[PDB]
């Protein structure tokens, strides 16, 4: 579903207050430890054996930089969701055989980071919001199934 | 299947949870509604306004039966038969809908009880919830 | 959906062969008694309330039969699934808001019920060419979704 | 969570499989591989060629494992701590591939024991499955 203009910037609004060095970390190390099946796309990474590990893993800290940097893509790309997310569509499907609802649930697992950063800041309202483009991005990277 | 460690980390958080459960209970409601209105296709006898003394009401109901079935952990199934009557038998719930309420009830928790809200407190929950959820969607009398 | 011209002979020599009768309603019916919460979205064909009250309806039989006609036509057209099922795609989603998970359940039942009728016929490569073609269909009735 | 009807259901049909349960094993492995490639990932180590006297073998193995989770389907996650072990902490399998192995394993019940695979008896087996890939999936020790 189509973000509304209210929506669009309340979103980029929060988005500018996150903190880019450390969210997506925390999302990643999340995925990792929630959903521990994640950890085998990243055997190279080292350290995953705790909750603690993971967290303070500088290898998930870094690459969660990276997977932060392509959402706050598509949020300056929402009408183009797929254009923007083309590439890492062929390297998660084509190359790596992410199962697609992985991506449904990490992106999940950033709004839950969203919620934890900004307490009641983080409203139904906004959360819905976030909904919209987290849905937008998953689908997005899972284009060369569909 | 929660370890040890899981039933701790659910016993510890909700614990946390108090006289706020029905508060909790009545915005992860809403969360959902908002977030996924497909969901409020199950409620059409509730008056789904916003502030509603009903989803109120109906959030303590929900937050309620989520301690019972933490105080009944080790004996969800028995404990929950009359929730999987409701949830399984009578309303058909689709699986996905209690994804999304969990998926929401993360949500309030991680934005009320930050502190709390640890990676593994997190998983545990995750744990929890899925475990609630396949009790009151499983049809098994 | 891409099928190699031995695994499109297979799967069109095999389809010839369906009962169009039955295997719809079967398959229809056992998503409906494996997966109950899908009553949900068939209230008006009433009597579901037990495994033979649900394969004995009139309502799933006839229905059943709509649904295999709409696979017909997929198979008819495996190069434009998106196209075909673009009216079917917008009733399933825009209107019932069917979660697309039970179009991947129906298209497996489906397979069970195929395997079910033709026994050791239904190889494991002809198995594989069928999963192609029920995914297929799966992701053009959610396109509306994508 | 099972009935006590999808316990005699699974009973009932795992009977009837007797001395086939290692070659139904071996098949659901090879339509496995077969239709959803992505799944060979797992078994990089594994002569994976048709007839492989390496998949039959494991096969048996497979089969051998749900005998046992149907002699304790009431005490599954108990039974299956192993298997719990290298699929959920060594392995890390994604469950979506535990959806497919419990498809293909239905396929092959249903491409065999005809007569045995009535709806009701393809629900509880569908449940049962679900069951052990939960069990086999979550870490809980
Ligand atoms: C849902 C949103 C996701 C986004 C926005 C995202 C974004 C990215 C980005 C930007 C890269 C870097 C590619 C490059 O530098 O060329 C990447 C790599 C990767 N992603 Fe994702 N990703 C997502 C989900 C997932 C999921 C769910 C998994 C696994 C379960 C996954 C596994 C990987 C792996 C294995 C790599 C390569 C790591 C390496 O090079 O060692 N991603 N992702
Ligand atoms: C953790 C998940 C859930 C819990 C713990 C839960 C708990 C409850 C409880 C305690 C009731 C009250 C039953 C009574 O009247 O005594 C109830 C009712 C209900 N629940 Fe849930 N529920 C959950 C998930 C869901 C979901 C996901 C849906 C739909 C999307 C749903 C739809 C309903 C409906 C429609 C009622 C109507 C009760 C009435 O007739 O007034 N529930 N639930
Ligand atoms: C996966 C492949 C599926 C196919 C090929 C399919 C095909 C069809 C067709 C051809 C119709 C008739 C529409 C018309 O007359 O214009 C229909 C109607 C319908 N389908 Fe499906 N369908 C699928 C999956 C599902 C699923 C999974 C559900 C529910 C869980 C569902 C629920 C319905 C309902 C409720 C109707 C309308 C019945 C009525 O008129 O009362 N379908 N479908
Ligand atoms: C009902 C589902 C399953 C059962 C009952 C099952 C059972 C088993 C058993 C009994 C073993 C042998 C343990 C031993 O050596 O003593 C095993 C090994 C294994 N399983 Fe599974 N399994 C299931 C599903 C899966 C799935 C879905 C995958 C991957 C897609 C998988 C991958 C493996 C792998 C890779 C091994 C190790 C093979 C080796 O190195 O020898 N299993 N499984
Ligand atoms: C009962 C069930 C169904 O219907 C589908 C999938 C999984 C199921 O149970 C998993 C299982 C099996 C054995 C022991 N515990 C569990 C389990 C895991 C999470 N919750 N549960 C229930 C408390 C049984």
């Amino acid at each position: 579903v189509h973000l509304t203009p209210v929506e669009k910037s309340a979103v980029t609004a929060l988005w500018g207050k996150v903190n880019v060095d450390e969210v997506g970390g925390e999302a990643l190390g999340r995925l990792l430890v929630v959903y521990p099946w994640t950890q085998r796309f990243f055997e190279s990474f080292g350290d995953l054996s705790t909750p603690d590990a993971v967290m303070g893993n500088p290898k998930v800290k870094a690459h969660g930089k990276k997977v932060l940097g392509a959402f706050s893509d598509g949020l300056a790309h929402l009408d183009n969701l797929k254009g923007t997310f083309a590439t890492l569509s062929e390297l998660h499907c084509d190359k790596l055989h992410v199962d697609p609802e992985n991506f449904r649930l990490l992106g999940n697992v950033l709004v839950c980071v969203l919620a934890h950063h900004f307490g009641k800041e983080f409203t139904p309202p906004v959360q819905a919001a976030y909904q919209k483009v987290v849905a937008g991005v998953a689908n997005a990277l899972a284009h060369k199934y569909h | 299947v929660l370890s040890p460690a899981d039933k701790t980390n659910v016993k510890a958080a909700w614990g946390k949870v108090g006289a706020h459960a029905g508060e909790y209970g009545a915005e992860a409601l809403e969360r959902m509604f908002l977030s996924f209105p497909t969901t409020k296709t199950y409620f059409p006898h509730f008056d789904l306004s916003h502030g509603s003394a009903q989803v109120k009401g109906h959030g303590k109901k929900v937050a309620d039966a989520l301690t019972n079935a933490v105080a009944h952990v080790d004996d969800m199934p028995n404990a929950l038969s009359a929730l999987s009557d409701l949830h399984a038998h009578k309303l058909r719930v689709d699986p996905v809908n209690f994804k999304l309420l969990s998926h929401c009830l993360l949500v309030t928790l991680a934005a009320h009880l930050p502190a709390e809200f640890t990676p593994a407190v997190h998983a545990s929950l995750d744990k929890f919830l899925a475990s609630v959820s396949t009790v009151l969607t499983s049809k098994y009398r």
